[PDB]
């Protein structure tokens, strides 16, 4: 259920899902690089009813992986609130910025 | 017998021609522009822009600009940003401006890629992801200016009253006007008074765009406006486009250029849909509402047929929209919008449309 | 007569695959993609070079050569793409075939469209 | 608290693993190989590929190699056709290697981008539009010959009884064979006799390719063969395809990568479809057929699923093929083949399908 767009963790995610693409929701597919920086999401979690803090790191240096496109968009914000916005290229600063796919993180509550 | 020739310039006039902005987004390096005569959806040409394109006719429609960025070898090797100037009737290119690396890369709203007025500078959005703005001289060819002063602010939305001024929305809820010299540096800057709550009322970064005022919509369908007839902008709002039944089906503003106005008359175009939750404010419009904004009332609804784009032509009265892939064009000579025809597969997916300026 | 110069010919009737003409075409026709039979779209450049055949015209009885010529150093038109393969033939016969990319020797041999050029009688 | 990481490899072992060489002939500038896992579907990763690129497994199973060609801007600007060299397990980028801007830019047939039997050099074709056969040593990360002698012919054979040497297909209806030396200049080379007539029964360029052997279909569904065990290559055919009901049905092969040889058994499978006539070579496949190349009969004939292009595993008696978007997984332990699976959505526009080599 990771590969669905309504999976809890994936509330801001605008890209495709890096679980459907060689990878998982924490580790870029093979010959991918993450970005260092990031958009960051809230996320409610219907099994535990607690909310968490989701960095939206994108995996980076290969052409468009094409699989899972998400388009979510929970408590996500325009680019006058520049780390909550999710229509910019989350790879802008890598090595090569070419967009491959996108990875949904958990950072803490 | 026969022979194939090249060299050829588009085939329908100027006045006839949009330019639909494809991302390509899943095959991103090869964004392109598509031209399209709207009277008649004939395809028309097509300028490419590599990976995640953007583009802007010149305000005296000789030319066509677009923004990109390259790698030597694609995903690897050195970055080049640029803006590239091609021209609009034979589609072929002309010149290269190179950008420090730091162009924005990004979904293709209006104000990301903009001029001044009179045509003389490009005005850009830079993300390192540090904000500025980036000021391109078009007579020199070449970059002469990092707007500093913009950071934590974000898009351009150029003052059609003035030569070479325009405004940027800021992290405190307000505007910073630049007001550029005439060698594209910026001569001096002001900002406004708060006009919206990031927090609380949060605005659509499109504005409708007015000779001397822009207006915005909120992601809770409230309405904001700034006025710059003066240096100093006056900004006012909020009023709301909803009345108390709009209220009951939770009535909202949704979409990516998702405004208009026309200046004629006054009347602002938004799209919008039912059942408004957070996380809604870029679904597709299952409505396009049409807005006096001197009544500050409701003049007409038509359905939306998807849209999540827009754009509007002044002078013969008409309204774009688009959906991702389709173009409908509407008559907005009266309040109520007509539907005149839609253009299918103008694109994979685009979330742009403009006119040729006439 | 008409069926000779598709400058005179329904729009609909060109832009198709079925049209006599275009009977070894690979790729989207250049027609489709804001030039016509016989013209490059905007921005885009004539292959010096092409594969070539015969096409029967059903309208006058005749057989034709053809010059299947490319448009080129744009990227892919997407428009009205063909698959058609009468008398084609492999890269053994290198001139008749049209797996390949006849911008090969182009400036720039990024592939725009392909077309149909009239030659004369076969 | 999580952290995302790179660096990974393939997640699936090498035995597992396909290489779809999509095309994106909508977008052919972004071309990519999509790896996947043909036992379960799984998708594996990708490598970027530019403009129409093509794609081999190293023989040793440790790299994979595309062919490709940039411009400095894309559409305008220098070309630069190459080769890369990339590491199988991590999908990384290792390693370009310069070829004079004349690579062949045409659809993915197998034998326009290949490698000699030892491994230690590419074979790939030309065409400027003259034809002419480029060598690229591995070892030493360059191009060092260009095979001329090899105009008016077109693709590659490698012979697999022999460590450097391959065949051409040539306008005369012949095959020219290609000795290399160790260094990958022509040592020596042979021209055969005329297997075929290309006026009367043009081949499809596609072996059907066994240890010592290779054979061909035509246009109108006979067979040829070339016998390469002996030292100069002795060419025979044709014998037919086709039965009385047949040839009454007017069955002809069809497709682009349309053949593939079990050799095990000697079992040969053909795309085939219905009422074929000038114009419909390549054709979805109605059916494909299985012919035993002993007997020279047709032992079965099974739904096509629409397919163009296949490929075969000789140790896991395994059949792919594949429509240009979906790719189909066959048992073929046995006369009839047996309808394992199907991946679907593998690429957009792709006519080759590979196994990682496992052997």
């Amino acid at each position: 259920e990771v590969n669905s767009c309504d999976y809890w963790r994936h509330c801001a995610v605008d890209g495709f899902l890096c679980s459907c693409c060689g990878g998982t929701t924490t580790t870029c597919p093979p010959g991918s690089t993450p970005s260092p920086i990031s958009w960051i999401g809230t996320c409610h979690n219907p099994h535990d009813g607690k909310d968490y803090l989701i960095s939206y790191h994108d995996c980076c240096g290969k052409t468009a992986c094409g699989r899972c496109q998400c388009n979510t968009q929970t408590r996500e914000r325009p680019g006058y609130e520049f780390f909550l916005h999710n229509d910019v290229n989350w790879c802008m600063a890598n090595e090569n910025s070419t967009f491959h796919c996108t990875t949904s993180v958990l950072v803490g509550l | 017998r026969e022979v194939l020739t090249g060299g050829h310039s588009v085939s329908a006039p100027q006045e006839n021609r949009i330019y639909v902005m494809d991302s390509v987004f899943m095959h991103l390096t090869e964004s392109r522009v598509h031209v399209y005569d709207y009277t008649n959806g004939k395809f028309l040409g097509m300028v490419p822009t590599a990976f995640n394109g953007h583009v802007q006719v010149s305000n005296d429609g000789k030319k066509i600009y677009t923004m990109t960025t390259y790698h030597e070898r694609i995903t690897r090797g050195k970055r080049s940003d640029v803006v590239e100037v091609w021209d609009a009737d034979k589609l072929t290119f002309e010149k290269e401006i190179s950008l420090p690396p730091k162009r924005v890369q990004g979904l293709n709203y209006d104000g990301l890629f903009r001029q001044t007025t009179d045509g003389k500078f490009i005005v850009l959005q830079n993300a390192s992801p540090a904000t500025s703005i980036g000021i391109v001289d078009v007579a020199k060819g070449d970059y002469v200016e990092d707007v500093t002063a913009a950071a934590g602010c974000w898009s351009v939305i150029p003052q059609p009253n003035r030569p070479r001024s325009f405004m940027t929305i800021c992290g405190d809820g307000g505007l910073l006007t630049i007001n550029l010299g005439e060698d594209g540096k910026v001569a001096s800057q002001s900002r406004s008074k708060q006009m919206f709550s990031v927090k609380d009322d949060p605005i659509f970064i499109a504005p409708a765009l007015d000779k001397d005022k822009a207006h915005f919509v909120s992601y809770y369908g409230n309405v904001y406006s700034a006025d710059f007839s003066g240096d100093e902008v006056k900004v006012d709002g909020p009023w709301s486009l909803l009345n108390d039944e709009d209220k009951a089906k939770n009535w909202v503003p949704g979409g990516y250029n998702l405004v208009g106005l026309h200046r004629a008359s006054g009347r602002m175009y938004v799209f919008m849909h039912p059942d408004g939750k957070e996380g809604t404010h870029k679904f597709p419009a299952a409505e396009i509402w049409v807005m006096d904004t001197k009544t500050k009332q409701r003049v007409a609804r038509i359905p939306g047929r998807d849209a999540l784009s827009m754009t509007i032509d002044q002078q013969r009265n008409l309204m774009l929209t688009l959906d991702g892939g389709n173009v409908n064009v509407y008559d907005i000579s009266q309040p109520e919008p007509k539907l005149l025809r839609t253009i299918e597969g103008a694109a994979e997916a685009s979330l742009q449309v403009q006119f040729h300026p006439v």
